[PDB]
């Protein structure tokens, strides 16, 4: 499996696009609510401020976190290799098989 | 081929005397079509989203 650092990096990226999807959804609801606000019912007027504020705060911190990720790219620089040992490990397992062949009491 | 072209010549006609009659209705009905455009704007944006 990959080293953990890459794991939380990909988790943060996934959070980033989920936040973008949430921003698009909230844009959909604010566009929806503005229609009836133009229609002329004032009951949903208080919800408009909350929706706008949450939309803007969702737009800002997502870009901020993505900026942090791109910054991490800046200092992460400088921080078949398996083949060099690959034959060796193959060697090992083959002899292990011979051991299983060599002992008739373990072939069950 | 239809005709030798000299067709359009400049001419003068006076502007019609204004009143309350037609501008207020023109602008409120423009308000109407733009409220329409807002409605289809919201609908198209909702469908796209």
């Amino acid at each position: 499996m990959q080293p953990p650092y890459i794991q939380e990096r990909l988790k943060s990226l996934n959070d980033i696009e989920t936040q973008l999807c949430s921003m698009l959804q909230e844009a959909s609801q604010v566009t929806f609510i503005f229609g009836e606000l133009k229609r002329g019912n004032e009951s949903v007027k208080p919800q408009f401020e909350n929706h706008v504020k949450q939309f803007y705060e969702r737009l800002d911190k997502s870009t901020t976190q993505l900026r942090k990720e791109i910054q991490l790219l800046d200092e992460n620089v400088g921080t078949n290799k398996k083949a060099l040992g690959q034959d060796t490990e193959k060697m090992e397992e083959q002899l292990d098989l011979l051991s299983a062949i060599l002992d008739p009491s373990k072939s069950k | 081929k239809v005709v030798k072209p000299s067709s359009l010549n400049s001419d003068k006609i006076p502007y019609v005397a204004p009143t309350k009659k037609e501008y207020i209705e023109l602008d409120i009905l423009n308000k109407g079509w733009k409220l329409q455009s807002l409605n289809e704007s919201k609908d198209l944006l909702r469908a796209s989203f």
